[PDB]
């Protein structure tokens, strides 16, 4: 079964300027290479086939080269649409394998983040279990890591976590933190915080609250 | 349309091998002929279709065609191979024959004699006209760089003179004419007349008067 | 031009057999590769099989043989996918592809727009709604935050709005994560300046189509009663 | 009187014709095609030894009555040139491509050189039968019939 | 075997048209494989490609005289006529024709050519005086002794010696250009001493474009 690698897992490219992305071969595939784009929530489209060719309507911004197993796709200026996923497929010998993918992201000043802790209402604790919530909003970039510190000690297998895309208009990310308890859980214990480590921070921070807090 | 390119000229000592080049841009494939002619005379095949040989060519001459070259040799060179030698083609562009621009080869070495010197005037009918010309004749000499000087009693004479490039004939020698016209009786008018020859330093010098019989 | 058409979303239970179509038109059927394309959050992006809708040839992917049938219809001009007893690892999107030219050996020319199959043991279930309550604990630079918790609903998807379309500015809904129990949760949260903590009434608006429920429900500030 | 080929697919192909030239005659040389894409099994063309009522007896191709009014005659490549030299690199020909059947199936046209047509990648577009035609200034005329099918077929 | 002769005028004024023929004989046209073709010499430069024809009345021009030249054929009595027009003075040259062969595209056989030559001047016929051996002109016994003719125009002229009997001691010197412009060449004989009262010279000058035929006998000069 022939694998492929994409190089490399992340880009961060400013507006006007370019990318270069490589795409590896296990055995030799000879010029049977295709390279598709695909956004967030559409079908993907052909971009480049036979490792040289272009396909009809696509722009020259996008020149594929390369051969035996190793094939590379250059663009010269990135246009605001043009931040997506890149794949790279061959069809020489059957099973015909694809590329995990590579995002290209917007690059911007660094920004710290916005912190929130919520805690559980009274409707969840009569209807069963409870749920607090810790917030991170408008922060770049994306790497930061948050916990839940259950009376004076690290917890942990019982969080969820969820990130949305990147900001329209500043390019800031948001992720949310939910942490799941039952009813007598909740109340055995009396204080609840939660612990933000970002790149962007001097030092981790940390907001805690007590049961019968407003 | 295809351009074809050989040196002017190329000299050989005696008894040597000579090569003459016929190249250009992708040669090999092309088929490339050899004409010959000498001096006054119908020109002749030598060498066809990359090297084979027609009836009575000599078997001194040699093709040999490949890459960007086809060379032309031949060995045990006497003067008699002295001759223009052109390289010719088929050009498919213009789908017609195509010649170069001549190859002459020189033989240097000949054994080296001195010039044969001759003076006649001109005939009584042909001073019954009223006209006067006398003929200087050089034979049998090598090489042919003679300097042709009528002296009148030592004076050098420059009004009327004539002196031609020596001329090759069958036995591979040079031969000269010059000529000198004046009134018969400018003729009778002078004392000596001499027609001196100069051929590499040695001076051979014939001198007529008048006075005396022809 | 060139036209290629999928059926609607299916939800299904296992156990239970299923049929997908694609349909293409614009060219003629006869003389093209038509095939099918399987994309799952956590495996990429993997190739299934192809057809030739004149001798009706087949070629299937080594894995994928033995597990699904793949048909053409010459007449309606349309491609079937066909499985055998849907397993719970079959909830993944669909495509079907034409090639970008008549050789076998090219890349995939014209897509379609997808089909979503979910397969889960739950039933219907309608959402719970929750306050995440503003605070003066929730202060960051004088603004506060506040927001709406939807639990426990099935199946996908789950609109929300905020103030029936007014504060639609700074509003951020992050997506939906599959719980243990089978039931998924999200929140949406959005920021005020803390002039107008009890002026603005805050009511967030929760619909669901297939349990057909629509629920408004009230943030404000916890009183320490 | 036909030729029997055999081919794989993924394996490129060549079919050469038996010319008996003479320098100087202008000459043009045709080719043509009728294909079997619709045309499978035994309704496919085959070959078949057809014998006269007492003396001949030679090898021809049969097609199916259904498969020959479905199928169309067509020109792929025309030829033209005069016979001249030894060498390849000396001899010009002129060329007319009016083959529009490859065209809709967005394949690759075949290669056509002076008695040699030649295709790189076989696939099941490309089999049938093939008919090639030479003519010349002095009224010599001469043809010959290729036909290329899918491999295993012969001993069945 | 194959013979083929050339034949036309020699001398074009400025400006003229200029015809001439070349002929055939061992082959027929008739065969697909021969092609007869012109080409031409300047002096002491390239052989220069001018025309071909083949059997089926295809021309083949020069590029760099196309529009002024034309070339025809005759199957039946073996003939092929050039026309080339508007003659210019730098045009002189000497014209062959040649055979080609479409199994090897090269000439394979020749002819002899002609002299084609452009000048403001007219025909003139030989001003022939002999020559007589002098006393310092005899060196080891051999005296030479000879037929001159100047005034003449044009070339060339053919000299028979004794009716071209004599082959061997005869020195026929190019012609000469004077500053009138004017051609003039001697044909001398060397013979021994012993045999210079005894032998006849006789030249007889044969002058093609004025058909001269012109016979002068040489003797040694005698005192009087």
């Amino acid at each position: 079964e022939i694998v492929m690698t994409q190089s490399p897992s992340t880009l961060s490219v400013s507006p006007g300027e370019g990318a270069t992305l490589s795409c590896r071969a296990s055995q030799s595939v000879n010029n049977d290479l295709a390279w598709y784009q695909q956004k967030p929530g559409q079908a993907p489209r052909l971009l480049i086939n036979g490792a040289s060719t272009r396909a009809t309507g696509i722009p020259a911004r996008f020149t594929g080269s390369g051969s035996g197993t190793e094939f590379t796709l250059t663009i010269s200026s990135l246009q605001p649409e043009d931040f997506a996923v890149y794949f790279c497929q061959q069809y020489n010998d059957w099973p015909r394998t694809f590329g995990q993918g590579t995002k290209v992201e917007i690059k911007r000043t660094v920004a710290a983040p916005s912190v929130f802790i919520f805690p559980p209402s009274d409707e969840q604790l009569k209807s069963g279990t409870a749920s607090v919530v810790c917030l991170l909003n408008n922060f770049y970039p994306r790497e930061a890591k948050v916990q839940w510190k259950v009376d004076n000690a690290l917890q942990s297998g019982n969080s969820q976590e969820s990130v949305t895309e990147q900001d329209s208009k500043d390019s800031t990310y948001s992720l949310s933190s939910t942490l799941t308890l039952s009813k007598a859980d909740y109340e055995k214990h009396k204080v609840y915080a939660c612990e933000v480590t970002h790149q962007g921070l001097s030092s981790p921070v940390t907001k805690s609250f007590n049961r019968g807090e407003c | 349309s295809y351009v074809v390119t050989q040196p002017p000229s190329v000299s050989v000592a005696p008894r040597q091998t000579a090569r003459i080049t016929c190249g250009g841009s992708n040669i090999g494939s092309k088929s490339v002929h050899w004409h010959q002619q000498k001096p006054g005379q119908a020109p002749v095949l030598v060498v066809y279709d990359d090297s084979d040989r027609p009836s009575g060519i000599p078997e001194r001459f040699s093709g040999s065609n490949s890459g960007n070259t086809a060379t032309l040799t031949i060995t045990r060179v006497e003067a008699g191979d002295e001759a223009d030698y052109y390289c010719q083609v088929w050009d498919s562009s213009g789908d017609h024959p195509l010649f170069g621009g001549g190859t002459k080869l020189t033989v240097l070495g000949q054994p080296k004699a001195n010039p044969t010197v001759t003076l006649f005037p001109p005939s009584s009918e042909e001073l019954q006209a009223n006209k006067a010309t006398l003929v200087c004749l050089i034979s049998d000499f090598y090489p042919g760089a003679v300097t042709v000087a009528w002296k009148a009693d030592g004076s050098p004479v420059k009004a009327g003179v004539e002196t031609t490039k020596p001329s090759k004939q069958s036995n591979n020698k040079y031969a000269a004419s010059s000529y000198l016209s004046l009134t018969p009786e400018q003729w009778k008018s002078h004392r000596s007349y001499s027609c001196q020859v100069t051929h590499e330093g040695s001076t051979v010098e014939k001198t007529v008067a008048p006075t005396e019989c022809s | 031009e060139v036209q290629l058409v999928q059926s609607g979303a299916e939800v299904k239970k296992p156990g239970e057999p299923l049929k997908i179509s694609c349909k293409a038109s614009g060219y003629n059927f006869a003389n093209f590769w038509v095939g099918w394309v399987r994309q799952m959050p956590g495996r990429g992006l993997e190739w299934m099989g192809v057809i030739f809708p004149a001798d009706s040839d087949t070629r299937y992917s080594p894995s994928f043989q033995g597990q699904v049938i793949i048909s053409a219809d010459k007449s309606t001009n349309t491609a079937y996918l066909q499985w055998s007893s849907l397993k719970a690892s079959d909830s993944a999107m669909y495509y079907c592809a034409r090639h970008v030219r008549g050789s076998l050996w090219g890349g995939g020319g014209y897509w379609g727009q997808g089909t979503l199959v979910t397969v889960s043991s739950a039933s219907t279930k309608g959402p719970s709604v929750f306050p995440l309550a503003p605070s003066s604990k929730s202060t960051s630079g004088g603004t506060a935050a506040l927001g709406c918790l939807v639990k426990d609903y099935f199946p996908e998807p789950v609109t929300v709005s905020w103030n029936s379309g007014a504060l639609t500015s700074g509003v951020h809904t992050f997506p939906a994560v599959l719980q243990s129990s089978g039931l998924y949760s999200l929140s949406s949260v959005v920021t005020v300046p803390s002039s107008s903590l009890g002026t603005q009434t805050y009511i967030c608006n929760v619909n669901h189509k297939p349990s057909n429920t629509k629920v408004d429900k009230k943030v404000e500030p916890k009183s320490c009663d | 009187r036909l030729i029997e080929v055999s081919v794989e697919e993924n394996h490129p192909f060549t079919l050469r014709a038996p010319i008996q030239r003479i320098y100087g005659v202008r000459y043009t040389e045709t080719w043509s095609f009728l294909p079997s894409l619709t045309c499978t099994g035994d309704a496919a063309p085959a070959i078949q030894h057809i014998c006269l009522k007492h003396t001949t007896c030679f090898q021809d191709v049969v097609v199916d009555v259904d498969c020959a009014e479905n199928t169309k005659e067509d020109q792929l490549a025309e030829i033209s040139y005069r016979f001249q030299g030894k060498k390849e690199a000396d001899q010009p020909w002129i060329v007319v491509n009016t083959s529009t059947l490859f065209d809709e199936l967005e394949l690759d046209p075949p290669e056509i050189e002076p008695g040699v047509l030649k295709v790189l990648r076989t696939e099941k577009q490309y089999l049938g039968v093939y008919i090639w035609n030479m003519r010349g200034s002095d009224g010599t005329s001469t043809y010959a019939t290729f036909l290329v099918t899918w491999k295993g077929d012969e001993k069945t």
